[PDB]
């Protein structure tokens, strides 16, 4: 199968520069060219340029290497406007026009002079439940930057989960909770545990959250 | 450059109703026009291109139609799992460019909050701060007004409020209200109390701890 | 099967701007991909003069430019000068019958306001070394005439002669006018069994007659 | 500069094979996508064949679908076609052509080459005889005589005519050869130059056809 797999979440300071990465798995890289997007909450989806195989002006610089089957973007001198979610595709078959099919995870470009910080996990214990349902969570406090992930019981508990988006905090730092809901009649017959990946700070946490 | 613009950042229907997004250009692209699904913290997913021809695996109730400057994007029987954004793009000509995307939200019956409130966590506390977390669970719709009162106190500008997208099965939001203070200054008091009024409320509902029992 | 129809022909004066439309179908240029334009001169390659819809290579004039709307494309030239003269032909890809590089049918691109030339007509009897061979053509030249639309006739004495005759078709020399090419074929009983033998070119409804005798 | 150069074109009975070929330089063959397009006698351009820089695709157009290979060396910078079962109709210049780089929305052909006929036809290559045309007057400038050559019956196209070994340029004129019913072309070419000079200077004109391996070399001398 086609897969594009994008380079993690970046923290660039103002006037700084980041290069930012695709690596393509499932095809001759040098059969398709790729293409580069920018998402932001303001500007929407906005289409950058292409990477040709066999190599937003002054912005972006775009490359590519067959050797790794990878293709390239350098951001240069970055700005608050540079911050976004980044992404790269493909078109779904050699004759197509430029629709796109085949997108990467995408990687989010932070630009900010703040220091990067790993959270600290506090549990938000059960106590004595809307009848039938108990509540129970994890309290992801003062990271920087985005993003942070959160599964619970390394994946296996699904049902009932509410990963609430970050707050930004008045110190410039993010919080956020991840609640789970279940049965009353679960509370004391399984454990309960938050996992926690904050990649930017190299941060793992599994977090036990007992009643 | 090709403008792409779709005049409803929001768009509302049910489950099992028929919805109808509108997208114009403004310029002759014939039917070089491609749209795409986007739900929360995913990539785009493409739908449709060249205006009416259904990408693979696409649900049969994902149809498009239109020529010249008026896409129309369709959805025959919407269902739960069709919250989205949706994008459209010319792919006429350079640079590639996208319409502003239109919100899918869904109807349905109004449903009354589930109210938790957690005290901060003795491991917090050591911390030398004091989060206070009250939780609004499955309700619709997303209006909602949280109150927090300590020693019947009413406080202002101290909480913080995040709200989920809403959920891909029961169409409900879920929302969270945050009271931070100093631990020294959590342990002066002895109520802690948050009050939620909701259109499926009755009254307001009060959920409340005395710091110590 | 499909191809991207053009006018066969496009005129305009020195000075004017003119077009070239290049209409496709919803299966190549009405579904977005991209038209492209070349330029042929009379015996050269076919050379690139627009990509990318719009764009001019390097060492195109900007009195070239692209665009297009819908299923159609077009290619304007304003200032048309007499060395535009020449072929062109849009090009797009079709993805209907698995997917192919279509053409445009063509468009002969002609500056009007060319200044009228009479011809210079030459005549050749058969030479000596032929009659030896046992055949015998006289060669009739035309050249250096404007238009192109000339007319030969050939007479023996005073009469036309029946067949034998070829004609080419005129074409443009490197001073921009044109030359042709007309043959008699006779046996050598008939070349010195008549008088005389005659070519009449007419052009314009001026007529010049060159007699040659054995 | 970017060059192209294609041979191999010619003659061929109806179902025989032919075997084109384009040399490349100037530029990375293995970067770009090569191309096959031919051009009918006084006919519009038509899409022949496309491989990849990789040889990893390969498209045919309809009409030589089974029939042609297309084909690529890259360490030789050649491309190749593989022409089989010809047929009258595929008579054409081939042109090999470089696709040029795009961001999607189909490429151009950027770089073309100058040509190679094929000429599928069950007629047989035919030698011209070439005849004298003596000096005349009577049509040229004062002072100056007109002197041709005249080929006659060869086949197929084209001939080549220059003069005095190519030392003499200026007064040339080759006309294009006629099509006779017959099939055969016939061409003339004179020259003017000084009637002055018509005692002591020599006027050869020399005809190449090298369709069928012919060189003549003719003398012209006033009547």
């Amino acid at each position: 199968q086609v897969q594009l797999q994008q380079s993690g979440a970046e923290l660039v300071r103002p006037g700084a520069s980041v290069t930012l990465s695709c690596k393509a798995s499932g095809y001759i890289f040098t059969d398709y060219e790729i293409h580069w997007l920018k998402q932001t909450p303001v500007h929407g989806l906005e289409w950058i340029g292409t990477s040709d195989p066999e190599t937003f002006k002054g912005k972006a610089i775009l490359t590519a290497d067959k050797s790794s089957s990878t293709a390239y973007m350098e951001l240069r001198s970055l700005t608050s406007e540079d911050s976004a979610v980044y992404y790269c595709t493909r078109r779904p078959y050699y004759g197509s026009g430029a629709w796109f099919a085949y997108w990467g995870q995408g990687t989010l470009v932070t630009v900010s002079a703040a220091s990067t910080k790993g959270p600290s996990v506090f549990p938000l214990a059960p106590s004595s439940t809307s009848g039938g349902t108990a509540a129970l969570g994890c309290l992801v406090k003062d990271y920087f930057p985005e993003p942070v992930t959160v599964s619970w019981n390394s994946g296996a508990l699904t049902s009932g989960v509410h990963t609430f988006p970050a707050v930004l905090q008045s110190s410039g730092l993010y919080s956020l909770s991840s609640v789970v809901t279940v049965p009353s009649s679960s509370l004391g017959t399984q454990t309960y545990i938050c996992n926690v990946n904050h990649k930017p700070s190299n941060t793992k946490v599994d977090k036990r959250v007992e009643p | 450059d090709i403008v792409m613009t779709q005049s409803h950042k929001f768009m509302s229907t049910s489950v099992g109703d028929r919805v109808s997004i509108t997208c114009k250009a403004n310029h002759d692209v014939n039917i070089a026009v491609a749209w795409y699904q986007q739900k929360p913290g995913q990539s785009p997913k493409l739908l449709i291109y060249s205006a009416s021809y259904r990408y693979t695996g696409v649900p049969d109730r994902f149809t498009g139609s239109g020529s010249g400057t008026d896409f129309t994007f369709t959805i025959s029987s919407v269902q739960a799992e069709d919250l989205a954004v949706y994008y459209c793009q010319q792919h006429y000509d350079t640079p590639r460019t996208f319409g502003g995307g239109t919100k899918l939200e869904i109807k349905r019956t109004v449903a009354a909050p589930s109210v938790f409130i957690f005290p901060p966590s003795d491991e917090q506390l050591k911390s030398g701060t004091a989060s206070v977390v009250c939780l609004l669970n499955n309700f619709y719709p997303r209006e909602a007004k949280v109150q927090w009162k300590v020693d019947n106190a009413l406080q202002s500008g101290n909480s913080q409020e995040s709200v989920t997208e809403q959920d891909s099965k029961d169409s409900t939001y879920s929302l969270s209200s945050t009271l931070t203070l100093s631990k020294a200054d959590y342990e002066k008091h002895k109520v802690y109390a948050c009050e939620v009024t909701h259109q499926g409320l009755s009254s307001p509902v009060t959920k409340s701890f005395n710091r110590g029992e | 099967q499909p191809v991207l129809t053009q006018p066969p022909s496009v005129s305009g004066a020195p000075g004017q701007r003119v077009t070239i439309s290049c209409t496709g179908s919803s299966s190549n240029i009405g579904a977005g991909y991209d038209v492209h334009w070349y330029q042929q001169l009379p015996g050269t390659a076919p050379k690139l003069l627009i990509y990318g819809n719009s764009n001019r290579p390097s060492g195109v004039p900007d009195r070239f430019s692209g665009s297009k709307s819908g299923t159609s494309a077009s290619l304007a030239i304003t200032g048309l000068q007499a060395e535009d003269e020449a072929d062109y032909y849009c090009q797009s890809y079709d993805s209907s019958l698995s997917g192919f590089y279509v053409f445009g049918t063509g468009t002969k691109l002609t500056v009007l306001g060319q200044p009228k030339a009479a011809p210079s007509v030459t005549l050749f009897p058969p030479s000596s070394e032929e009659l030896q061979a046992n055949k015998a053509t006289l060669v009739c030249l035309i050249s250096d005439f404007y238009p192109g639309a000339v007319t030969v006739a050939w007479k023996a004495d005073s009469s036309p002669v029946k067949a034998g005759v070829e004609t080419t078709t005129p074409s443009k020399q490197s001073n921009n006018k044109y030359a042709a090419s007309s043959y008699l074929s006779l046996t050598p009983e008939q070349w010195k069994s008549h008088r005389s033998y005659s070519c009449q070119v007419t052009h314009e409804g001026s007529t010049v007659e060159k007699t040659v005798a054995p | 500069e970017v060059q192209l150069v294609e041979s191999g074109g010619g003659l061929v009975k109806p179902g025989g094979s032919l075997r084109l070929s384009c040399a490349a330089s100037g530029f990375t063959f293995s970067s770009y996508s090569m191309n096959w397009v031919r051009q009918a006698p006084g006919k519009g351009l038509e899409w022949v064949s496309s491989i990849s820089s990789s040889s990893s695709y390969i498209y045919y157009a309809d009409s030589v679908k089974g029939r042609f290979t297309i084909s690529r060396d890259n360490a030789k910078n050649s491309l190749y076609l593989q022409m089989n079962s010809l047929r009258a109709e595929d008579t054409a210049v081939y042109y090999c052509a470089r696709l040029g780089y795009c961001s999607g929305g189909s490429c151009h052909f950027d770089y073309w080459g100058q040509g190679t006929l094929v000429t599928v036809s069950s007629a047989s290559t035919k030698g011209p005889s070439v005849f004298p045309l003596a000096p005349s007057s009577k049509s040229t400038s004062g002072g100056t005589a007109a002197l041709g050559c005249l080929v006659k019956d060869y086949f197929p196209e084209p001939v080549t005519v220059s003069w005095n070994s190519g030392a003499l340029t200026s007064g040339v004129h080759t006309f294009p050869a006629v099509l006779q019913s017959s099939g055969l072309y016939s061409l003339s070419s004179v020259v003017t130059v000084p009637s002055s000079s018509l005692g002591t200077q020599t006027y050869i004109c020399n005809v190449n056809h090298k369709p069928s391996n012919t060189k003549v070399d003719k003398r012209v001398e006033p009547k």
